[PDB]
RNA sequence: CCCGCAGAAGAAGCACCGGCUAACUCCGUGCCAGCAGCCGCGGUAAUACGGAGGGUGCAAGCGUUAAUCGGAAUUACUGGGCGUAAAGCGCACGCAGGCGGUUUGUUAAGUCAGAUGUGAAAUCCCCGGGCUCAACCUGGGAACUGCAUCUGAUACUGGCAAGCUUGAGUCUCGUAGAGGGGGGUAGAAUUCCAGGUGUAGCGGUGAAAUGCGUAGAGAUCUGGAGGAAUACCGGUGGCGAAGGCGGCCCCCUGGACGAAGACUGACGCUCAGGUGCGAAAGCGUGGGGAGCAAACAGGAUUAGAUACCCUGGUAGUCCACGCCGUAAACGAUGUCGACUUGGAGGUUGUGCCCUUGAGGCGUGGCUUCCGGAGCUAACGCGUUAAGUCGACCGCCUGGGGAGUACGGCCGCAAGGUUAAAACUCAAAUGAAUUGACGGGGGCCCGCACAAGCGGUGGAGCAUGUGGUUUAAUUCGAUGCAACGCGAAGAACCUUACCUGGUCUUGACAUCCACGGAAGUUUUCAGAGAUGAGAAUGUGCCUUCGGGAACCGUGAGACAGGUGCUGCAUGGCUGUCGUCAGCUCGUGUUGUGAAAUGUUGGGUUAAGUCCCGCAACGAGCGCAACCCUUAUCCUUUGUUGCCAGCGGUCCGGCCGGGAACUCAAAGGAGACUGCCAGUGAUAAACUGGAGGAAGGUGGGGAUGACGUCAAGUCAUCAUGGCCCUUACGACCAGGGCUACACACGUGCUACAAUGGCGCAUACAAAGAGAAGCGACCUCGCGAGAGCAAGCGGACCUCAUAAAGUGCGUCGUAGUCCGGAUUGGAGUCUGCAACUCGACUCCAUGAAGUCGGAAUCGCUAGUAAUCGUGGAUCAGAAUGCCACGGUGAAUACGU
RNA sequence: AGGAUAAGUGCAUUAUGUUUAUGUGGUGAUUUGCCCUUCUGUAGCCA
């Protein structure tokens, strides 16, 4: 049961990541406190609908959240009030000036966190527990994504004594470190003790992410190819 | 990726369930093995025992070999025509003429195999090996010793299986 | 038994709830208590247990054992088994009894039909009937469970006479063989004696010692001694009744194998009882003894050593008969026979052949391989059955205990022979899959070895572990899977540990209540917590009710918990291993467990690739995208650079220049693609070459499913479940880092590839917003306070060192090493003593490359020297990454 | 002089492929074990 480390030490070299911000220095501590904070505190806030990525941004003098969700324009509310509040607390907690825009991911009505809400339901209630999670891993191959990995771990189905089961399916690499791939823990309690489920979900090798840059920034975007470099 | 027969009829008579071992060599996982029979009403050779990951995925596994390389057979009324002693690899069941006033006798899964066989009135004593596995071939072997009726006259009887191909 | 009258009155148990078998949650305890008709359980969140709610079933009954039937072809004539599970007699011969191929004659014991008499009654059975149904009792019919003889038949068996041949028996002819009984006969190893020649080990075995031997062994020539024994031919052959028979030959004689002439003509089959009869040793006497051997001794092995293995050494072995005949005493399969696709081996009568090689064909033979119809649970059987069967006899009814006891009998005499229970117990036992495993046979891999090189272990130091110690020196972890790791910078804090003060809404959130605003400056008491006084300020919101902020005070709800339990758990990760394989869907082969693929050969990082079987399709490991380097193209042109040119001490500091590195990035180039060798054609490895560079270019990323009850409840999540004046919390001090040593790891030395003295050289990278930092004044040096400056290609850490130049040094603790210790100077902070770090002055020890043990490494590696950084209040010998100088070899498993 | 089938140049350790001490008993993986069909029917169990 080794359990390699599953995305952690797979980041950066062309795989995005869930915070985009520059800091250095001594100060990189009050800024990730800072960010770790604002993903705690503003998701609880937009709970109203369920949500698949969450990134939070820190470029020049402004603080920018992307959030993505399985239908747009719903966490965003109703007139422009419910998304003034959203950028209210995300200026508090971060200490600076404040946006939020809406986009969706590559197949957005599909992810890896409502795969384990939809396996948690049958052992929270203490019954239907054993074809369950491979219903989740149909019904999550019919809604998208080319290869899903489930492995689901508790005191299950109420039980006395512990089990590890999993269950597996299409196309899922493990040593891969191109593309972003998304990945979610549970942990919840029920009358009995501790459930959880992780679940790796996987939907491009290439797609999805970014991609390396096809240039250097050097010669580009230059209307003046010299400051002086003895020519004149 | 072959042919299959049906019943206009469901079974789906669960008789076993097992579970793979290596132990050290990839350790031991979770695999499970499974023994299901599928019918026909009257009677199959039907017997499947197929294995996979999870028992759901193992059983439907097992079902679909129970109706490949098999064919239905039949027989008419809940009676059989011959008194015979049915024997499949030490599990030996036994079978004598009987009234449709009795309907099956019988317990645990034998019941429900029985019922579809059309052999459940008949239904006698079994002997040698009778825990699950083995003890279900009863619509197998029971019904290739199978006699059926097809004469109207007791003395004809012999000469009417003759002329069926002469 | 009925009517009328009160009235809701007068009233329900018993057994089940893990499964067998009609039902599940909570608490309790935690393999304990206690449960079990059987199976069995209990080891923490227990539907087995103890209690409760609830669920379930029967009901004035319920539940339950013993016993009978039946479940059970496990009560078997109908209807079981016997190769191996319990079970073919040890084998031949055969009376009594059971049984009889085929036809005619004949008889009618059994057979069957017909006839007649009998079989009372209902509780049972079938049809009525009656009592408040019913239970009960009962008429007619009946299973009436039991029985009779006459008449007739001859399809059938039995009796009997004569055949038949389709069964069997017998003569001469021929042939094979270790059958039986009794005779005859040769050569050579071990062993011995003798003489000749001749000198020191010989023997034994896994390796070994005990043994034998200089009194002349071992070996060798010549010649004698002696008894078992007799190869190779000899084979799966053949013979005997089965076990049984083995040098070769003959005499006496059996029993089998073939063929034609000839005969008899069911004379047949089986076998209770029965008599007869031995491989071997046991064993009486006779024969005989070279070698080997129980015993007995002694060696070797080891916890011993009776097993294992050897050496001496006796009865025994070795011969013959004889006494009860033991067993794995067998076509493993009773006896014998009939029938059922063959082919071929061994070896043989005989017809035919080129007799063409243990052959083929024709027709028999025993005897064995191979496989079809049919059979088994599997191996296996298959014309010699374990098929299809036949008659007739033997024998079995779970295991252990028992082939014993007990009984009958035989035996000098130990014994043999069929063959059992209480008691114990839920099994015992036939077979086979895959893992592991062979010490049976063989194959493969990782820097795991090798090919080397260096390191820990030894010194000393750094740092962790245990041992051991105190108030306590906190744990977690225990080869590979603990020890430079959680728990990277440990005075208190830290921080678990221990002791002392001090309080309970509490360091922290909200909510109510009271005193001080917090913030800042400033004297003081006490240890500090904490408090008093001074001086500055009374802000924040508002019903100025009152509260937030920090601090003290207090109360609940509630906060908090390195609280226990890691078989109660979640998250998370280490191992095998870069094993070279694992898995997902599905088919197929077997009754299946499960395999197959996922395994072989060759090849590989590779499920990569040639060949190929039930594996097919696809994913994982691996390959890839990826960042990086290497030249080299390419752009930017500073905080980078400078060929020519200026200011000029000749420094990109600056006028100026773009040839140039140079930084970070697009990338190009190299694909095992080519050629040649190797390789099974072949993947691919090696060589070959231009080039900056060739081995999937150099580097790094990079590691499957998953058992291991592996390790963390202590990041964190968390129930069951405990404290909440505390398993919380404020404050000081002490300790892990003691020291006895051992142990893991690493550091730097023991040299001279180095150190020293003097002189001399070039980096890469990165860290600095409470910080470091030029200049400054102070300083033995480290540093100090002040500060321009900084954002680090700008400024500073920084003199980077080893290395280089020359001279020098001889195994002497030195010309290496420099620990301790006296004594001074420094850092973060009231505060450096034990527990902290750095500078420097004088003296001066351990240590000569360290034993058992033991690992890492294939090239920017290994080795070795400095550097910076993470960590970071304060500081490094480590780690992490960098740059200086930069290696041996990779056959082989 | 038959030790002359000369090895039938058919031959290869030729038939036991063996031996130098061991280390207790049970223990992993689920409370819906559930996702193929009319009539003759099924896994707690149904058209």
């Amino acid at each position: 049961g080794q359990k390699v480390h599953p995305n952690g030490i797979r980041l950066g070299i062309v795989k995005p990541w869930n915070s985009t911000w520059f800091a250095n220095t001594k100060e990189f501590a009050d800024n990730l406190d800072s960010d770790f904070k604002v993903r705690q505190y503003l998701t609880k806030e937009l709970a109203k609908a369920s949500v698949s990525r969450i990134v939070i941004e820190r470029p020049a003098k402004s603080i920018r959240v992307t959030i993505h969700t399985a239908r747009p324009g719903i966490v965003i509310g109703k007139k422009g009030e419910d998304v003034e509040k959203l950028r209210k607390v995300v200026a508090d907690i971060a200490g600076v000036p404040a946006q939020i825009n809406i986009a969706e991911v590559r197949k957005p009505e599909l992810d890896a966190k409502l795969v384990a809400d939809s396996i948690t339901s049958q052992l929270e209630r203490r019954v239907m527990f054993r074809r369950a999670m491979k219903r989740a891993v149909q019904n999550a191959m019919r809604l998208g994504a080319k290869g899903i990995k489930v492995e689901v771990s508790g005191r299950l189905g109420g039980a006395e004594i512990a089990r590890t089961e999993w269950y597996r399916e299409g196309r899922v690499p493990l040593h891969t470190l191109r593309a972003d791939i998304d990945y979610n823990t549970s942990e919840a309690h029920t009358t009995y003790g501790v459930i959880g489920v992780k679940v790796w979900i996987f939907k491009g090798e290439i797609l999805g992410g970014m991609a390396a840059v096809e240039q250097p920034e050097k010669p580009a975007a230059q209307p003046k190819k010299q400051q002086r470099k003895g020519r004149k | 990726a072959h042919i299959e027969k049906q019943a206009g009829e469901l079974q789906e008579k669960l008789i076993a369930v097992n579970r793979v071992s290596k132990t050290v060599k990839g350790g031991r996982i979770f695999s499970f093995t499974a023994l299901t029979v599928v019918g026909d009403g009257n009677g199959r050779v039907g017997f499947g025992y197929g294995k996979a990951r999870e028992v759901p995925a193992a059983i439907q596994k097992a079902m679909e070999k129970a109706r490949r390389n098999m064919i239905n057979v039949a027989l008419n009324n809940g009676t059989l025509q011959h008194p015979v002693k049915g024997v499949h690899t030490g599990s030996r069941v036994f079978m004598q003429p009987a009234s449709e006033g009795t309907g099956i006798i019988a317990g645990g899964a034998m019941r429900a195999v029985l019922e579809v066989a059309g052999v459940h009135n008949v239904l006698a004593k079994a002997y040698g090996s009778t825990n699950p596995i083995n003890v279900v071939r009863a619509t197998i072997d029971g019904l290739e010793n199978m006699n059926s009726p097809e004469m109207v006259a007791a003395k004809r009887g012999k000469s009417v299986e003759e002329i069926l191909g002469k």
